[PDB]
């Protein structure tokens, strides 16, 4: 019934620079009964600390972190390029959303490409548009579409990727399934892509039956 | 059985006075406490005041504070609710709450409800009574969309409580859609009633709606053209 | 009616009612899973039943729970020294019971006031309701507010929000006193036939005792209900119902003596009653030193072998 | 001063499948006398449980919660065609904000009508214009106005009507009002609606003059 | 008319007061009758 709310939702810093995690319990006070952990998203999570106060076996120095009634707070003292991870709180009868951790890096211009399904895919029953947005920074964008010269929701589905730990950058794409019957009715598909770090949104236009 | 009958209520210009009635019958009286909730038209529900089991006592909201006054007439069976200098926001339907007491050696209320009598509505407003101004509502040509249709009527101007309507003299429904009254500008209620009836229809039989007004007793029928 | 009441005082004027002329019953009010706390001093909560008391008094008010407590004999505290004190020899119970939904009401209570300050502490059953303002410093302010100057009363603003420490509990404190005295209230105990010339227990108006009720010569005057001898006994007590004045006579006993020749010679032995008639007890012989049973008196004159008394001796043939 | 909040604010579901709701106390405890009330929007509100464990008698056996401290939850074992209401929470001094128990159905297409001032209208000094949605769900939709083919908002009213029960579908409608002066000068008047479970969102215009 | 049922439950809820939580309470009555003894001490026993 307890409910754990960790703040913020999303967190991003320089791979140096420290900062803390502040979870309220919501109801009461745990009176020191909590736990943390890290969970990187390929494998398990690992404890970091018990009781809220003392650390386990292991564990950098640098994870040190002091709370008690509904504010229980973590403190890290220094960043590692180890903290691409969920931080999840344990209280006895819960547990956390999950706070994000985040590499900063510098606003990047993403790029699209626009795929239409392909001659296989113009007789199996179905017709999916793929488009791509490669090499983006940060994890915020719309993508918005025009069947027809006319924008259109509730039918396409959109997927993203982790960020790479080589350079730092995600791709996102999004896939358009619709049935022939209505595919070829309409003649131009658009993507639009909206970013705060663009000076303008992105349109590619796409013309229906190749060349 | 138990039941509670709220007497009272109406259109009352800002800052005027009204008296709301609280007649209790099936249960002794003496013995309950009682409060009063109010209802916002379509929002929650807030608490008003509470009256002890003689009256001693008060625990008037800071909505109501020095403004509403309630009173317990134990010897002639009634709970009173009297209020001056009433404001615009406070339009709402008034409920005449009881106490729960487990009548033991002390008395003992519990601060939850037990019955809810029919709730009185009050109005404020700075509009007077005026007749509805109705007209047709029916789909002509390049409008309707197949062989279905919806006609109905419109209301308007029409400041007295909300209105009742029927098509035919209430001899046919053909899903009836009640689309409750709105305020607009002026003090005015917009009432919209549309019976999705196909437009196919009309030539065999009359088209009629009756807007029946019971505050004013403004009886008004009207009739329908294709156009 | 005090238990029901709406309303209750305060502390600084809390409100004494008399209760006399009625029979009470106190095992409803124990019993009671209403009340809270229930303390009797000087009497035992099971019995208030059974006894009879001069006069009662009801006090009653309002205080939280965190001094609950104070309402002791030999209590400290600030109603303990400046509002309610008890008296060291308090007979008598006290009652509280939550009154959250009584009497706490949103944006707190400002009618229950309880004094904070005084020149000196409190008498048992005083009730102080001056409001001169206290003289903190030595400055005489002259009934003028001020820095070193406070008004002695100081309001509770009970919230029913508020923790079960500072929440507010009706007290009603029941001050018996058991004195010489017609006693008024009484418990519900059924009085029983009058019976006479017999060794019986009796309960009088709440006077126990056991003895052998006779009619008296007594006169009592029209005011006294029970009379007492040189030694400080009750001796004579009216009749709570026909005013009829019984003497109390308490009943025959006394010491019992074996009179027996040893046992080396013979098993026999005769018993002496002490001062006792032996047609009061349940071959036989009546001396002046009570009563001998199982000894054959004759005729006959010896040297005295076992001493009995009032010149009669027992011997064995 | 004590303030009622209630989760989740609105919860859906299968006219069999339970649910459970809770309200929480902003501060402290209150003894665990809490009471919930079920109000028909037709009808005044019934009390349902009293003191947060103990259930009135005469209320069916399913519903049955129990909460302490801060949070107070109550579930319901089974569901029937009655909780098409709103539950509130009543401590002391405050209700709850309510909790709308909605009845779930699969996705409806709306169906927009519009309807013109007619002419005994025109000549009051204004005009209005109305436009009808019909049978549409999941509750959740927006309608605008394209007067003279530019969107602008501010000056008409929407309204919803509640859930019928025979087909569990509703209807909403929506009136813009201009003065007449202001409704001569323009020339075309399109209304659209938006819904997520739509795959375009249907747009129909209107001519003035009819014929 | 007054019957009431003799039992009731406590209700121990998670997350109660310091007043209302559950605590074990072990009472551990001794015998101090005239008897051989059966349980005693650690104390070592030494030579008569
Ligand atoms: C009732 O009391 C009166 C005196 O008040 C007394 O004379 C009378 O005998 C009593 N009756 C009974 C039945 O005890
Ligand atoms: C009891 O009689 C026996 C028998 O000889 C004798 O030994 C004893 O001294 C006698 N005792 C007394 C007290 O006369
Ligand atoms: C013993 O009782 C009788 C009968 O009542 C009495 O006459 C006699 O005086 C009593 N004897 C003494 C010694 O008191
Ligand atoms: C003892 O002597 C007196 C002489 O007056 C006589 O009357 C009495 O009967 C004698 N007692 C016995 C038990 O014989």
């Amino acid at each position: 019934e307890i409910v754990m709310t960790q703040s913020p939702g999303t967190l991003s810093l320089s791979p140096g620079e420290r900062a803390t995690l502040s979870c309220r319990a919501s109801q009461s006070d745990s009176s020191n009964s909590l736990a943390w952990y890290q969970q990187e998203p390929g494998q398990a999570p690992r404890l970091l600390i018990h009781d809220a106060s003392s650390r386990a076996t292991g564990i950098p120095d640098r994870f040190s972190g002091s709370g008690s009634g509904t504010d229980f707070t973590l403190i890290i003292s220094r960043l590692e390029p180890e903290d691409f991870a969920v931080y999840y709180c344990q209280l006895y009868g819960s547990f956390g959303q999950g706070t994000r951790l985040e590499i900063k890096r510098t606003v990047a211009a993403p790029s699209v490409f626009i795929f239409p399904p392909s001659d296989e895919q113009l007789k199996s029953g179905t017709a999916s548009v793929v488009c791509l947005l490669n090499n983006f920074y940060p994890r915020e964008a719309k993508v918005q579409w025009k069947v027809d010269n006319a924008l259109q929701s509730g039918n396409s589905q959109e997927s993203v990727t982790e960020q790479d730990s080589k350079d730092s950058t995600y791709s996102l794409s999004s896939t358009l399934t619709l049935s022939k019957a209505d595919y070829e009715k309409h003649k131009v598909y658009a993507c639009e892509v909206t970013h705060q770090g663009l000076s303008s949104p992105v349109t590619k236009s796409f013309n229906r039956g190749e060349c | 059985e138990v039941q509670l009958v709220e007497s009272g209520g109406g259109l009352v210009q800002p800052g005027g006075s009204l008296r709301l009635s609280c007649a209790a019958s099936g249960f002794t009286f003496s013995g309950y406490w009682m409060h009063w909730v109010r209802q916002a038209p379509g929002k929650g529900l807030v608490w008003v005041s509470r009256v002890n089991r003689d009256g001693s006592d008060a625990d008037y909201a800071d909505s109501v504070k020095g403004r509403f006054t309630i009173s317990k007439d134990n010897a002639k069976n009634t709970l009173f609710l009297q209020m001056n200098s009433l404001r615009t926001e406070d339009t709402a339907v008034y409920y005449c709450v009881r106490e729960a007491t487990t009548f033991g050696v002390i008395i003992m209320p519990e601060w939850y409800f037990d019955l809810w009598g029919r709730g009185t509505l009050v109005t404020v407003s700075s509009a007077s009574t005026k007749g509805p101004s109705v007209f047709p509502l029916a789909p002509s040509s390049k409008s309707t969309s197949g062989g279905t249709a919806a006609l109905g009527c419109l209301v308007k101007d029409y400041f007295p409580e909300p209105v009742t309507v029927s098509w035919n003299s209430g001899a046919l429904t053909s899903g009836v859609h009640t689309f409750p009254a709105v305020l607009q500008s002026s003090g005015l209620y917009s009432l919209s009633s549309v019976v999705t009836v196909p437009s196919s229809s009309l030539g065999t039989q009359t088209y009629i709606c009756n807007v029946n007004h019971k505050p004013s007793n403004t009886k008004v029928d009207k009739r329908v053209e294709p156009k | 009616e005090v238990f029901n009441a709406t309303r209750f005082a305060s502390v600084y004027a809390w409100n004494r009612k008399r209760i006399s002329n009625c029979v009470a019953d106190y095992s409803v009010l124990y019993n009671s899973a209403s009340f809270s706390t229930f303390k009797c001093y000087g009497v035992s909560p099971t019995k208030l039943n059974d006894l009879c008391f001069t006069n009662v008094y009801a006090d009653s008010f309002v205080i939280r729970g965190d001094e609950v407590r104070q309402i002791a004999p030999g209590q400290t505290g600030k109603i303990a020294d400046y509002n309610y004190k008890l008296p060291d020899d308090f007979t008598g119970c006290v009652i509280a019971w939550n009154s959250n939904n009584l009497d706490s009401k949103v944006g707190g209570n400002y009618n229950y006031l309880y004094r904070l300050f005084r020149k000196s502490n409190l008498k048992p059953f005083e009730r102080d309701i001056s409001t001169e303002i206290y003289q903190a410093g030595s400055t005489p302010c002259n009934g003028v507010e001020g820095f070193n100057c406070y008004f002695p009363l100081q309001s509770y603003g009970f919230q029913p929000t508020n923790g079960v420490g500072y929440q507010p509990y009706r007290v009603v404190v029941l001050s018996f006193e058991l004195l010489h005295a017609p006693a008024t209230v009484c418990g519900p105990k059924k009085s029983t036939n009058l019976v006479k010339n017999k060794c019986v227990n009796f309960n009088f108006n709440g006077l126990t005792g056991t003895g052998v009720l006779t009619e008296s010569n007594k006169k009592f005057l029209p005011f006294q209900q029970f009379g007492r001898d040189i030694a400080d006994t009750t001796d004579a007590v009216r009749d709570p119902q026909t005013l009829e004045i019984l003497d109390i006579t308490p009943c025959s006993f006394g010491g019992v003596s074996v009179i027996t020749p040893g046992t080396n010679t013979s098993n026999q032995v005769a018993v002496l009653y002490q001062d006792v008639n032996c047609t009061e007890v349940p071959n036989v012989f009546q001396t002046r030193a009570g009563c001998l049973i199982g000894a054959e008196h004759v005729n006959n004159s010896y040297e005295c072998d076992i001493p009995i008394g009032a010149g009669i001796c027992a011997s064995y043939q």
